[PDB]
């Protein structure tokens, strides 16, 4: 009943029909990284006892950013030869 | 003219993955599948070497187990603590 | 071998950097409503606290720049924390960043207390009533000795974060070494690297305090 | 841009003009001062 | 309270473990001889080159 | 000393200027009084 | 009540909380006694 | 010392009591465990092959491209989980 | 190999910049000793102004060592 | 290279400078500590008398570094 | 061997920063003295800080050794 | 040449006489913070016979960077 | 032979330490007199601290001997 | 010549001297402002002790600078 | 020659672990004066315990002096 629904709800056959209804301009990038973070925020952080997990899935994230930067300088010494 | 919030929010397991993951794969496996699932993940990263061992390991180490120690040992206390400043102020007020 | 932890990251060839140093931006989120949750309200407290103790001693002119000190010392606060994560990089050891941070503030309180207070901020170059056998050999040192306020102000704090990160890497490396040989010299040098790491929490913070007191006073002569 | 002006310049004006007037100053010496050694380093590499 | 398991996984899983327990002893036995002569014959250079210092100091 | 390999050293500065004075002074200029 | 209300609610409710801009134009728009 | 060394009866006493709380929630993960005190019944074996024809069926017609994401996702990701033990063959070796 | 003596050389002379620190560090543990034994009671105070000392003490050790380092495994 | 060598032997030497500089921080802060418990009621421009001080015989130190760093780079 | 040379130096002319400590060691026993000459009665807290001062300038003293023992032969 | 060699070394190990004006600065501002603690009414006095102090400890202090910058420079 | 040199040369500057014993004693002893000379109903007490910072500040001084010697004997 | 090398070490190595004469005058001056801040009816007889204890630590820096220039300027 | 020159710097440098023991002497004096100055009448034993001091303070200087000679004619 609806053209537009969450990737989820789409199947597999119109999977292209959902990549052709929705738009792609920098706007439509940033009206999305927005949903994304209020997302988190009003989920695990904007209540009333808010906790660790709350806050430490942006740590362990930004971490295993900065390790896949890193990749390149650590193929180097690889204990073992023959992986 | 603004909404309320909730006691708490998503629930979570060992205070870093969410449990919504868990139910999700409930049908399939139950129960012991996650766990699993998870072990031959970083079981996985650690054969191949995409993630070699070094200094920076043990360093990260003790960063989590300080901090672990540390929340583990004061959050209610922060958490009563902050919820004093929210009641004082609306006293203080009221 | 290892001041590549300093080397600039561009996981391509593009500008990123500059994302490495807004990101803390968002671990201070700002309050819309009147109550709010808890890490709004913790920081803010905190805030109300260390501004009305810092910010006392300063007169009603010099009570402007409240924005500018704090917003600084929680920059930088955030930022040598953050650094600390295994694989994370320090914005502030890059030695031009803190350049660019001391200069301008000394030269323009330098500046204030020159377009005001022109003949008294000349005499501060003479302290009151000094025997005077020896003038010059004083207006030389304190005129030399106030050029010398912008350099230290940065170097110390640059070098100062460096060397922790610095000994940190060394340490466990000589760890993993020693684990070669045995088990309990391992033990023995985590534990250190426990205390490593609390005291580097702890001069991170030392070492902003020190910063935006330094300008805070400079501001109160010079204002 | 307008969203960007209209949150980055009602709050921030009367900062930028009444008290940083003399940052900006500090500031075009920081750049005289990069310039000049980003020019000696570039001119002593040219070299070998 | 356990889940009985959709017999298919059941099925997929040893299977493949066993595949790999068997891949495992091949490579090892496969692997060994290479790096062996490898690191033996590396020896042999490390050796001429100590000498080469030796004379060549 | 790689602090000293000057290419970076524009982006560095003119990042650290647009951060520390415009976020933090947006973010923090709406806290609030007790 | 209080927790649905924002600062501008209490400028709504309570003027003398006001924190006026003139006599103190900058931040925290007040002295620190 | 002495005292340290009395300390160190009762941290054995507590460690006895970890051993003890342990225990229980390790007879839960047992209780799923104790399922098999032999290797399984090839009596399913039939019900397998079965699916895994009709999973060929669904595919060969081009019908299974009717599905819904969250369904593809899950089988994927136990189509993993289920990989994952070749590489754990591989330990072994 | 001189290089790598020279290196070695200015190493242990640039260790010794740590006596300022130690110094300090004991002197500013007996001012505070003393400024507790007659006045018991501000404790909090005077703990906090130990620790800033110590820790605007070891920061300069600490320059000394990290160059030391700077030299020996880095130039 | 000895031309060189001599750099290294040079900036290794100077680096110790500042061990005065650690000894005049920890003096001032406990003749602080003292003369703030003997008048506790004092404690502003007792401090605003320290950290001069300290900047002081920070600088005093953080020149003979700089000059190290000369020596060698140049 | 020149290497071996600059090896020995490093490790005496580095094994020096045990001044530090010394003179930490006087200052803080000698103010531990004089503030129990006062007042007799804290001498467990008193002793406490004594033993806190120490220990942490042992540390330092251990650091500059360590080093010495880093750069001795095993580097 | 190892004379330039040596020139540089001596500057070097030259312009360590000033950890000298680092300490008796530190200890002279120490005790103005008592001596003007125990008589807040001599200020005045009391700050320049503190300056007295600390312009004849830094000069002193400073001739040994003079001379090494000298010695470089010329000789 | 040269390292038959920085032999003696390193076992004669792991000695420079014992600066440190020097200014220790002294502000011990000198703490002392100004305990006995204070309260005079301590004597043996502050005596017995005292040894103890002479003892400890002693070895502090002749285990850097002992460095020194170990160095001489390579 | 190496004699130039080995005498400009020497010189800037016995340049050291002038650390204690920094010392001395800060503690100097220190003990002084006390001195006076408790007991101002001395101003004369205080101030002469004062130039005294300076020009005999000065002057006993003064003897190994001299003999420095003279190592070099003669030998 | 070699040994020569080592041992004549290795003395010349273990000769520096003197003016600790100076700087001790010195200040166990000062003690010395405060200390009688309040207590003028137990100037015997203020003075018993300050040539202990002395003599302690000279003994560790001459032993690293004697160090020294021994390298001369070691
Ligand atoms: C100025 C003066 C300065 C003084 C400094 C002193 C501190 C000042 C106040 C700050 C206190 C922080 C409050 C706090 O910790 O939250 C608890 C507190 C309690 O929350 P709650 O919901 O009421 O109850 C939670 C229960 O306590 C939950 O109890 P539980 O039984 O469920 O335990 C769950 C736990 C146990 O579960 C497990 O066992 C999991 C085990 C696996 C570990 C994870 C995997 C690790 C992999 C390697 C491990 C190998 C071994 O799960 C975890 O292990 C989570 C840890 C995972 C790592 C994440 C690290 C994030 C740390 C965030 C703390 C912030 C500290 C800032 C201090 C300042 C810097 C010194 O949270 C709050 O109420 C509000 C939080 C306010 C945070 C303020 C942050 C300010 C902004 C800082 C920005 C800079 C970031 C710095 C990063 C470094």
């Amino acid at each position: 009943p609806l053209k537009d629904r969450r990737l989820l709800e789409v199947k597999l056959g119109e999977l292209p029909s959902w990549i052709l209804m929705r738009d792609f301009t920098p706007s439509g990038i940033a009206g999305a990284f927005q949903r994304g973070y209020y997302r988190y925020y009003n989920k695990y952080v904007n209540v009333k006892k808010g906790s660790v997990a709350g806050l430490s899935m942006v740590l362990a994230a930004y971490v295993v950013f900065n390790y896949c930067r890193s990749y390149k300088e650590l193929k180097h010494e690889r204990l073992r030869k023959y992986h | 003219p603004v909404p309320p919030l909730p006691e708490h929010g998503g629930k979570v397991r060992l205070g870093l993955i969410p449990e919504e993951f868990f139910q999700f794969l409930y049908p399939k496996t139950g129960v012991t599948g996650p766990y699993v699932l998870g072990t031959g993940l970083i079981l996985y990263l650690l054969s191949k070497e995409i993630y070699v061992i070094t200094a920076e390991t043990f360093s990260a180490i003790s960063t989590i187990g300080v901090l672990v120690y540390i929340v583990k040992k004061y959050g209610a206390s922060i958490g009563a603590f902050a919820d004093k400043l929210n009641e004082q102020k609306i006293a203080q007020l009221e | 071998n290892l001041f590549a932890s300093f080397i600039a990251p561009t996981m391509m060839g593009l500008p990123i950097v500059t994302l490495i140093i807004m990101f803390p931006s968002l671990l201070f989120p700002t309050p819309k409503r009147l109550i709010n949750n808890r890490t709004i309200s913790i920081q803010q407290w905190l805030i109300q606290l260390t501004s009305k103790q810092m910010m006392a001693i300063h007169n009603q002119k010099g009570q402007t720049w409240s924005l500018m000190l704090m917003s600084l010392i929680m920059f930088i606060g955030s930022t040598n924390i953050l650094g600390l994560l295994p694989h994370s990089f320090t914005p502030t050891t890059q030695l031009s960043m803190n350049l660019g941070m001391a200069i301008p503030l000394w030269s323009a309180t330098v500046f204030t207390g020159f377009r005001y207070k022109t003949k008294t901020s000349l005499a501060h170059f003479l302290p009151q009533g000094t025997p005077a056998l020896l003038i010059p050999m004083l207006v030389i040192i304190e005129t030399i000795s106030l050029f010398i306020q912008p350099v230290a102000l940065a170097v110390r704090l640059t070098a100062n974060i460096t060397a922790g990160h610095l000994l940190i890497h060394l340490i466990g490396g000589a760890t993993l070494a020693l684990l070669n040989i045995n088990t309990m010299t391992a033990f023995i040098t985590f534990t250190i690297l426990i205390l490593l790491t609390i005291l580097e929490f702890a001069v991170a913070l030392i070492q902003a305090y020190v910063f935006t007191l330094l300008v805070s006073l400079y501001l109160h002569d010079n204002t | 841009l307008q969203s960007l002006i209209k949150n980055v310049w009602i709050p921030l004006k009367p900062y930028y003009t009444q008290v940083y007037q003399e940052i900006w100053v500090g500031m075009g010496l920081m750049g005289f001062i990069v310039y000049k050694i980003r020019s000696a380093d570039k001119r002593s590499k040219a070299l070998k | 309270p356990p889940v009985q398991v959709s017999p298919l996984i059941k099925l997929g899983r040893y299977s493949a473990l066993f595949l790999g327990v068997a891949y495992g002893a091949k490579r090892y036995n496969y692997l060994k001889p290479r790096a062996e002569e490898e690191r033996r014959i590396a020896a042999e250079e490390k050796k001429k080159q100590d000498e080469l210092k030796r004379i060549e100091r | 000393m790689p602090q000293l390999d000057t290419s970076t050293w524009f982006i560095t500065i003119t990042s650290m200027i647009m951060t520390l004075f415009i976020l933090f002074q947006l973010k923090i200029s709406n806290y609030s009084y007790p | 009540p209080f927790d649905q209300m924002t600062i501008e609610d209490l400028n709504e409710v309570f003027p003398e909380t006001k924190l006026d801009k003139k006599k103190y134009p900058y931040w925290p728009h007040r002295p620190i006694e | 010392a002495q005292f340290v060394r009395n300390l160190a009866e009762k941290a054995p006493v507590l460690v006895n009591a970890a051993v003890t709380y342990s225990k229980p929630r390790l007879a839960t993960f047992w209780h799923y465990a104790k399922v098999e005190l032999v290797p399984p019944t090839p009596a399913e074996i039939p019900t397998a092959i079965q699916s895994l024809k009709k999973i060929v069926n669904s595919a060969q017609t081009g019908s299974f491209k009717q599905l819904t994401v969250k369904e593809a996702l899950l089988n994927g990701l136990v189509a993993t989980e289920v990989l994952m033990w070749f590489y754990v063959g591989e330990i072994i070796a | 190999d001189i290089d790598t003596a020279a290196k070695f050389i200015g190493a242990g002379a640039a260790t010794v910049g740590v006596a300022g620190s130690g110094a300090g560090i004991g002197t500013v543990f007996g001012s505070l000793i003393i400024g507790y034994a007659r006045n018991p009671s501000l404790k909090q105070q005077l703990f906090s102004y130990a620790i800033l000392g110590f820790a605007l003490s070891e920061a300069m050790g600490l320059f000394c060592l990290m160059v030391a380092f700077l030299i020996l495994f880095a130039m």
